[PDB]
RNA sequence: AAAUUGCCGGGAGGGAAGCGGAUGGGGGCCGGCGAUGCGCCCCGGC
RNA sequence: GGCCGGUACCCGCGCGCCGAAAGGCGUGCCCCUCGGGGCACUGCGCUGCAACGCCCUGCGGGCUCUCCAUCCGACCCGUCUUGAAACACGGACCAAGGAGUCUGACAUGCGUGCGAGUCGACGGGUUCUGAAACCUGGGAUGCGCAAGGAAGCUGACGAGC
RNA sequence: UAGGAGGGCGCGGCGGCCGAUGCAAAACCCGGGGCGCGAGCCCGGGCGGAGCGGCCGUCGGUGCAGAUCUUGGUGGUAGUA
């Protein structure tokens, strides 16, 4: 239950990449869509306009998908697939899936405490 | 038209979508013909199920002249020389083709 | 069983063979470093010998009544000073042939009528002149990279030269520096081995790059003063 | 495996009943294999419990205290599933469990590949049973 | 029986050492560096120590 | 497999992959082979030479049966005789092959023959088939 | 900014693994990866690069050409990374040892009844891993019917390319551009 | 469900507002947000 | 003095001593011959730099969420266009429906099966959930194995550099 | 940019495999916490009250901001004319 990651997590950008002109309209969702215009200041990348996602903003492969906990998450629906994280508890973190019952959650959390598996949802549904 | 391709021969300038014929009833005709064959066999029991007898004849046409096939019926000469009367031959399961000639 | 003992027999054989190669190569390096020591000693000795020889000759000529004309430089250092934008295609080809494919790259050039009339065609884009020993050696040390198997291998150890050269009797960094500076019978190979020096932007600034060095700018011959520029490109 | 191990792997490296894959097929993909006789449950040909003649399992037993089963597949009996695994129910303490596992995995050259991993899983299973017996006395976070 | 000897040896890029002011590395590139420096210093010694 | 059609990747690119300047209108060149002689002339007289015009004389009511000559090269004749009746043979005794029994009318003369004699019995022969069979020591029997 | 074409990244392409997800072919690929890596035999290099081929770059080779290629070289093992089809136009086939992907079931019987031994590439990798005394071959690539259509256009001078015609006959592209008496002679 | 309106609580406003990058000030929310466990030893029995 | 880095390799440590320690200490050969300097015999191993703090349920820490201020940037998108922020046209806002699909022929490319063959596609027999599946013919049905001529007709005699 | 290709994300079925669900499924709301460069995904809380998801293969009436787009609703104009 002690994290194995020995490298500080660095993120080249924490702010989201909101869609250009998601602000003026309500019908446009916040999710990113590349501006395809011919005269679009966003596509031409004038300074002062929203930034697009490049590949250059990518994060380190060895510090990728690590939660703030310093564990990679893995969603488990039941005790059967909880128990298969015995030899990954230093690097993988269980999350009980969002649609299980509270009864089964008690069982998974009880099982995970004795298998010593980090779980981020042990205070869920109670 | 554009890059090197055969000169098209699409014969779809009429209203062919009014005359498309689909074969989804193919299993249905198979099964219906099978049913009809059973109910003819039971009726013509105990006659042979292929029907009356058919002659060995040659095909026409240089392409198939050498290839023998079942014809339509025995000629009058053949029935006479085999000793079976004209009007009686179709009765007992023997076809008669008065139009063929024995050459 | 038989399978693993048979594996381990070869594992032992290879262990021993690797050890004996290391044993041979230690002696190889131990003698090779004395060979390098000798070569560098003699290269330095002839550096001072030539430097005193020039003064000796010039003084002797003044003494005997005439004057001595110095032997025109055999080597040029060319450094590109204009970017890859808005280039006449013939000029673009000239730079691609000289190996100046990015601003503030440096190349070493033979002097001859073939190449200097090639620079003639592209002077608005390069600044170039006559490197001396310090400039050449410290370019080779501090910014030395080798075109090794098309890869740019840093010249941080003597061993890279064993691979790039060694069919040319160049074994150390000091052989490479000598054989460039005193343009040698193998200068072509010992330059094509070098990767275009990717230099710093000129510390302290740069005069106007639009004009020629004679008129006040920076392109063209500055024969001795590439030396003065290199200490602030490098 | 009537067919060879490499062929079984090329047959089941992309889908099988024991493979739990989540987060899509992108760089985020997470892959485990949940067959009983895979130790790290990592879905690779080294650890795959289906593509191998020689596999070892280390499992806590049925409801009973501190009994560990170590099982190794019998290579020759391999087309006989009912008599396919040699299962070994041992209930002694940990040092004598580790000596016996080394005896059954590494020392007879059964499969030295999984010498260290089998013992690591044995440590994990043993202490899992130990805490199922005692309780959560240690937060195990430093 | 025919394969060449296995090569498990991984050679990474070596960290850079100052080739102009790192004594350990300049003596692997130019082993005469120390000798030239000593000659120059031991020549300065007399040129100052005389006067 | 609509999940593979490249239209799906062209979603979101305004022009669906047919250009902004020159758009994708109905039939900017004409239906079918329109303008073979006029503006597709370059195409028709570059890639389909000989397209336009009559050559040859008409043949009313052709039957393809009238023109039926299945042919076999000499090189393949010996495949027609089984190995057993290739063994039951010597220098003076050779197997007889009825190609018409195999569906061949003419026996053409392409390729090699083994030195072993053979009596091919066909309906039509070429000059060269006969020359090769005779030179191999066989003979020809014309039947129909 | 540096003056390079496409930033220097290689603009040509080649196969690095067969599009075919045939597990046996992938296993041969792994084997010959090992062989070309640890062995440094140019023969293994070529064999690998030719397993990374399509079926139009692996045309069949028949015995009437294989026997030509084996006439007087019975000591050396024939290798064809492709298919061996029989050829009823040859009569006596020397007992030969050929390694290939596939053997048409009649050609394999022909070879066996001739007394040679008929290999696959793993059996080849057994007794010629570096390729001792082997005779690599390729079938005729440009013999494919489609190739008769390629090259400079049918309607330009000196080109002998088959134009795509929906049927042969007098009416199908014989008239104008194929003779002097109607227009011109191509 | 959103568009849109009301009430309550907060925020800010010299002829626009909204958006990008900086932090800063407010909020609101996060205990896997952040640890107390390892080795050595002596009993006291397990 | 700035920024980055902190070690499985270059460095470094142990296998002797003195020394808190930086570090000093041996022998033999060359050089000056003062001061000392240079060179040398060389082996096993091991080999993630440290010191000290602050806080630890706090009025704490930090947040990619929200509001606000401030500096810098910043014309409204889609579009036809050489050129759009344009005094060019469409758009008040929201939700749902909404635009390269199906079929025929052909072709290249790729995959699979067979491979001088290959197709069972119209029919037939079977078919105990079945419009499925399986079997069957083909000795010539389609294409391919022969082409050149308008046609009568003829129809590849075996490759060297 | 026009264009081309590769790898993926997502919606709805079918053949399979692994599951969840009246101890609360689907949906939707949130100044809640995160992961991915991104399409998007995972978890928390509320309403909800009966179904649902993941992986492999495969299929499709499969992804909206525009078309004076279609249907339905709602605004400012306006308590004005
Ligand atoms: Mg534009
Ligand atoms: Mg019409
Ligand atoms: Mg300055
Ligand atoms: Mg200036
Ligand atoms: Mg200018
Ligand atoms: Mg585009
Ligand atoms: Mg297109
Ligand atoms: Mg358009
Ligand atoms: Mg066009
Ligand atoms: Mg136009
Ligand atoms: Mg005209
Ligand atoms: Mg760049
Ligand atoms: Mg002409
Ligand atoms: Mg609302
Ligand atoms: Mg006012
Ligand atoms: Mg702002
Ligand atoms: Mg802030
Ligand atoms: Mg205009
Ligand atoms: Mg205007
Ligand atoms: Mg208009
Ligand atoms: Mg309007
Ligand atoms: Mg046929
Ligand atoms: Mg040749
Ligand atoms: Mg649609
Ligand atoms: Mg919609
Ligand atoms: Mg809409
Ligand atoms: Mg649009």
């Amino acid at each position: 239950a002690v994290p194995l990651l020995t490298r500080k997590i660095v993120k080249k950008r924490v702010k989201h990449f909101k869609r250009a002109h998601s602000d003026r309209y309500i019908g446009l969702k916040q999710s990113w869509r590349r501006p395809k215009g011919i005269d679009s200041r966003v596509r031409r990348k004038f300074k002062g306009c929203t930034l697009m996602p490049n590949i250059g903003y990518g994060s380190d492969k060895k510090t990728r998908h690590y939660l703030p906990n310093k564990f990679k998450k893995f969603v488990v629906h039941n005790v059967s697939e909880l128990e298969l994280l015995m030899m990954h508890n230093r690097t993988y973190c269980a999350e009980i899936a969002h649609n299980v019952s509270t009864k089964k959650r008690k069982d998974i959390v009880e099982r995970a405490a004795q298998l010593d598996i980090v779980v981020t949802n042990k205070l869920a549904r109670l | 038209v554009k890059h090197n391709n055969v000169i098209p021969n699409g014969h779809f300038k009429k209203h062919w979508q009014n005359y498309v014929k689909t074969w989804f009833n193919q299993p249905a005709r198979k099964q219906r013909r099978r049913i009809a064959r059973q109910k003819k066999a039971v009726k013509i029991f105990p006659r042979p199920t292929s029907g009356p007898l058919r002659p060995i004849v040659q095909c026409q046409t240089r392409k198939y002249n050498m290839k023998a096939r079942a014809g339509r019926g025995f000629t009058l000469e053949e029935l006479k020389s085999a000793g079976i009367p004209k009007k009686l031959a179709p009765t007992i399961g023997i076809s008669v083709d008065h139009r063929r000639k024995n050459r | 069983p038989e399978k693993v003992i048979l594996k381990r027999r070869r594992e032992e054989v290879w262990a021993a063979e690797k050890k004996q190669k290391v044993a041979a190569e230690k002696i190889k390096a131990a003698e090779n470093t004395k060979v390098i020591y000798a070569r560098a000693e003699q290269y330095a000795g002839e550096y001072e010998a030539q430097d005193k020889e020039l003064v000796q000759l010039k003084r002797e000529a003044r003494m005997k009544g005439g004057f001595y004309v110095s032997p025109e430089a055999k080597l040029l250092f060319v450094v590109r000073i204009r970017g890859i934008n808005a280039m006449h295609p013939k000029t673009k080809k000239i730079l691609q042939l000289l190996r100046l494919r990015q601003i503030f790259n440096g190349v070493f050039l033979k002097v001859n009528k073939a190449t200097i009339n090639m620079l003639r065609r592209v002077e608005p884009y390069v600044a170039y002149g006559y490197p001396n020993l310090k400039s050449v050696r410290e370019l080779i040390y501090k910014r030395g990279y080798g075109k090794l198997n098309k890869q740019r291998i840093p010249l941080a150890n003597n061993k890279v030269i064993e691979e790039g050269l060694g069919k040319h009797n160049i074994i150390c960094i000091e052989d490479l520096v000598h054989e460039i500076l005193t343009v040698g019978p193998h200068f072509k190979e010992a330059n094509n081995f070098l990767w275009p020096f990717k230099l710093k932007a000129p510390l302290g600034g740069l005069k106007k790059k639009r004009n020629h060095y004679v008129e006040g700018g920076d392109a063209g011959n500055r024969e001795n003063y590439i030396n003065q520029l290199v200490r602030r490109m490098n | 495996t009537t067919v060879p191990g490499s062929l079984v792997w090329e047959l089941v490296k992309k889908n099988n009943c024991f493979l739990i894959k989540q987060f899509g097929n992108s760089n985020a993909k997470v892959q485990f294999s949940k067959e009983p006789n895979n130790l790290y449950n990592v879905h690779s040909y080294k650890f795959s419990g289906l593509a191998n003649s020689k596999t070892v399992a280390v499992q806590p037993s049925a409801g009973e205290d501190k009994a560990v089963v170590l099982s190794t597949t019998k290579t020759k009996k391999q087309n006989t599933p009912a008599k396919l695994q040699h299962k070994t129910l041992m209930r002694k303490e940990f040092r004598k469990m580790a000596k016996s596992v080394k005896n059954q995995v590494c020392d007879n050259y059964y499969r030295p590949d999984l010498t260290k991993p089998a013992l690591a899983r044995l440590s994990a299973v043993y202490r899992s049973l130990q805490v199922s017996k005692s309780g959560i006395k240690k937060k195990n976070r430093q | 029986s025919v394969v060449k000897p296995i090569n498990k040896e991984v050679k990474r890029r070596e960290a850079r050492k100052n080739p102009l002011k790192n004594a350990a590395a300049v003596l692997k590139l130019n082993p005469y560096f120390g000798t030239a420096r000593r000659m120059a210093v031991l020549a300065e010694a007399a040129r100052v120590k005389a006067r | 497999t609509t999940r593979f059609k490249k239209n799906r990747k062209k979603r979101g690119h305004v022009s669906a992959g047919h250009g902004r300047v020159g758009k994708h209108r109905k039939h900017p060149g004409g239906r079918g082979n329109a303008g073979g002689m006029h503006h597709h002339r370059i195409l028709f007289d570059k890639y389909h030479p000989g397209y336009f015009g009559k050559v040859g004389m008409r043949y009313f009511h052709k039957l393809s049966n009238r023109f039926y000559t299945p042919t076999v090269n000499v090189e393949r004749l010996w495949s027609m005789v089984p190995s057993d009746k290739a063994a039951e043979a010597g220098g003076d005794k050779a197997p007889v092959v009825d190609v018409s029994q195999f569906g061949y009318f003419k026996v053409l003369g392409k390729g090699m023959l083994p030195e072993k004699p053979i009596v091919v019995k066909a309906k039509l022969i070429s000059k060269i088939a006969e020359k090769k069979i005779k030179a191999a020591g066989g003979a020809v029997v014309l039947v129909a | 900014g540096i003056d390079l074409v496409a930033g220097g990244r290689n603009k040509r392409t080649k196969r690095t693994a067969p599009k075919s997800d045939d597990v046996y072919l992938k296993l041969l690929v792994k084997l010959y990866r090992f062989l070309v890596r640890r062995t440094k035999s140019q023969f293994n290099a070529v064999i690998l690069k030719r397993l990374f081929m399509s079926k139009t770059n692996r045309p069949p080779l028949s015995m009437r050409r294989l026997v030509r290629f084996m006439e007087g070289k019975e000591d050396k093992i024939a290798v064809i990374v492709g298919t061996i089809t029989d050829d009823q136009r040859v009569y006596e086939i020397p007992a030969m040892k050929v390694a290939a992907l596939r053997f048409t079931e009649t050609a394999r019987a022909r070879i066996v009844n001739a007394g040679g031994e008929c290999l696959t590439f793993d059996q080849l990798a057994l007794r010629a891993p570096l390729g001792q005394n082997t005779l690599l071959l390729r079938g005729p690539k440009n013999a494919r019917e489609a190739v008769r259509h390629f090259g400079k256009a049918p309607g330009v001078p000196h080109s002998h390319t088959k134009p795509y015609v929906r049927s042969k006959g007098r009416k199908f592209e014989k008239a104008r551009g194929r003779r002097n008496s109607r227009g011109f002679k191509v």
